[PDB]
């Protein structure tokens, strides 16, 4: 949902503001890449020709097989307002946005760009030693704070304010601590690309009054910049944002020239294993990983017991699982992490198990379960234990003069979906606290 | 004598396909024809008795035919001390490598024609029945 999340945000932008967003070719080049392959084909056709083409001509290009894709492509292209539908002379003519059309032409033809891509000072620096370590550590520092593991340096208030204000990393002053949420665990599960977009996407929504267009001109322009290069100094709002981006480990500053980082290019497109582990029937964990990230995430729902240089060994316990569940982590997410981070040895034996299962009876195709079924059931069973006691808040209605009134009030609650329990024999029912006021008002009327 | 006749009949007589063993048959009795195993009661937390009982079906006749899988069912009452004893008396088999499958629901159990104690009357009757459980010449005279 990488492009979908970014595309969804662009749709809510007003058309008047969308036009301003297309002025800079740098943004246009990225917005052109995010569209589906078929959509990109048509855009490249219309950009260089100064004419209007009927939609029927576009349909002729697509084969009958790809008709469904032509509907998603046109719908997505029309949603962004990049494709302007003009109807005249009884024909629904189709044209591209002039600003987007002009912006794309300038970049591709090498025309004036208004420094959308920046400038070069030729003061290259070493990236692996400093840039990789700095951003990796800076991106790791926020993760250690997110995971809750102790670490001396804490992230700046700018990002910290964003985290609390965002659904990520729910906090309470009375508790005085920060804990991960259901979406927080999902955030940790997402790849680095999406893991960076989520925080940025939250940042886009957090910012208020720094112009909305200026923020996009900077973030998209950041991907265009190439790591290990210098760029002179930029908008006034971008200056404070540039410092703000420095807190996210995206841009490195020596203290006139700013240097992008590996994460900057990773934002545009994508790009034994570390983190792979073995799960036994004894609820033991043996991770063939040497990295704080894999160790830190495993400790969320695993009671670590010992570690080696190359691997880390631990044992799953009810207490550790209960601690993880208390934080809002669903068992489905836990198994997904284990399944998607399974050791090749488990996969090979699991494939053999599927082959053996199909070899004996090839009629049925049982699911490929890497880890023994008992672990999944017990983990799910532990989840059921937490959900054993179910309690609601509300009011109980009784002492009804007539059955008709009891049925009327009870039926009304059911219609509005606030009824939790009823009994015709006792003429009593219970409604949620949320619907209490609505039921009372109906009772009076 | 009686048990030997019972064992031979179960072994060779097709009419007797199931039996009801007890602590006496918990170990050292060979039943090469046994394939399925069930246990109702248990001697608290002993993990050894669990392994010995399983051994009755581990020596089944057809242990090499394709896709052969013996069955071991362990009926236990939920929300009782049995869970304490069940997880405590089955910690040795897990170490060996055996894995128990949790059966929360048995498919097709409701469609069976008749089931014991299906009505409340029988349950009440059983409840009370189980609850109530707790001069040499003078020798002729004599
Ligand atoms: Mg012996």
């Amino acid at each position: 949902s990488l492009k979908h999340s970014v595309t969804q945000y662009l749709e809510e932008i007003p058309q008047q503001v969308q036009n301003r967003l297309y002025t800079s070719p740098a943004t246009c080049l990225a917005i052109y890449r995010i569209l589906p392959p078929l959509a990109k084909f048509f855009i490249m056709a219309m950009v260089f020709n100064e004419n209007e083409v009927p939609l029927l001509d576009l349909d002729k290009w697509v084969n009958s097989n790809g008709k469904l894709q032509f509907q998603n492509a046109i719908k997505s292209m029309k949603s962004l307002h990049l494709l302007i539908p003009n109807k005249s002379s009884g024909t629904l003519m189709i044209n591209l946005n002039p600003t987007f059309k002009i912006s794309l032409r300038n970049a591709l033809t090498g025309g004036e760009v208004q420094n959308s891509f920046g400038v070069v000072v030729e003061e290259n620096v070493v990236s692996l030693d400093l840039l990789d370590e700095y951003s990796a550590n800076k991106w790791e520092t926020i993760l250690h704070f997110m995971v809750g593991t102790p670490l001396a340096k804490i992230p700046s208030e700018k990002v910290l304010n964003l985290l609390k204000h965002s659904k990520l990393m729910e906090e309470v002053n009375s508790t005085g601590e920060f804990k991960i949420t259901n979406e927080g665990f999902q955030f940790l599960l997402q790849e680095i690309n999406s893991q960076l977009w989520t925080l940025l996407l939250q940042y886009l929504k957090m910012i208020e009054t720094m112009d909305l267009v200026d923020v996009l001109h900077f973030i998209f322009m950041l991907g265009a910049l190439e790591v290990g290069k210098a760029y002179k100094i930029l908008s006034e709002t971008q200056r404070i944002m540039l410092q703000d981006m420095r807190d996210y480990g995206l841009v490195f500053q020596k203290h006139s020239i700013f240097y992008p980082t590996k994460l900057a290019l990773m934002l545009t497109s994508d790009t034994i294993p570390d983190g792979s582990l073995i799960v036994e029937t004894n609820f033991k964990i043996y991770s063939y990983s040497n990295s704080p990230l894999q160790i830190a995430v495993l400790s969320l729902f695993v009671h670590l017991k010992a570690r080696f240089v190359n691997m880390v060994l631990g044992q799953i316990t009810r207490e550790s699982i209960r601690r993880a569940l208390t934080n809002g982590i669903t068992a489905d997410q836990i198994i997904a992490y284990l399944e998607t981070h399974a050791h090749p040895q488990m996969r090979r034996l699991a494939e053999e198990k599927l082959e053996k299962k199909l070899e004996l009876d090839p009629n049925c195709k049982e699911p490929l379960q890497v880890l023994p079924p008992t672990v999944v059931d017990q983990i799910r069973l532990w989840q059921l234990e937490l959900d054993r006691v179910i309690t609601y808040e509300g009011s109980l209605y009784s002492d009804f003069e007539t059955s008709q009134e009891y049925n009327l009030l009870s039926k009304y609650a059911q219609d509005i979906g606030v009824l939790l329990w009823k009994d015709d024999k006792k003429k009593k029912f219970f409604i949620s606290k949320e619907g209490n006021s609505q039921v009372l008002d109906f009772a009076k009327r | 004598q009686e048990r030997m006749n019972i064992l031979q009949n179960f072994q060779y007589n097709d009419q007797i396909n199931t039996i009801f063993l007890s602590k006496v048959g918990d170990t050292s009795i060979d039943l090469p024809e046994a394939t399925c195993l069930i246990q109702i009661s248990s001697h608290y937390g002993s993990r050894r008795q669990e392994a010995q009982r399983l051994g009755r079906i581990l020596r089944a006749k057809r242990r090499n035919d394709e896709g052969f899988n013996a069955f071991f069912y362990s009926l236990v009452s939920k929300d009782t001390q049995e869970m304490y004893y069940s997880t405590k008396r089955q910690a040795f088999l897990v170490d060996q490598g055996y894995a128990f499958k949790v059966i929360t629901h048995l498919h097709g159990m409701e469609n069976i024609p008749n089931l014991a104690y299906a009505s409340p009357r029988e349950r009440r009757e059983l409840l009370q029945e189980v609850l109530l459980k707790n001069h040499p010449l003078i020798r002729k005279m004599y």
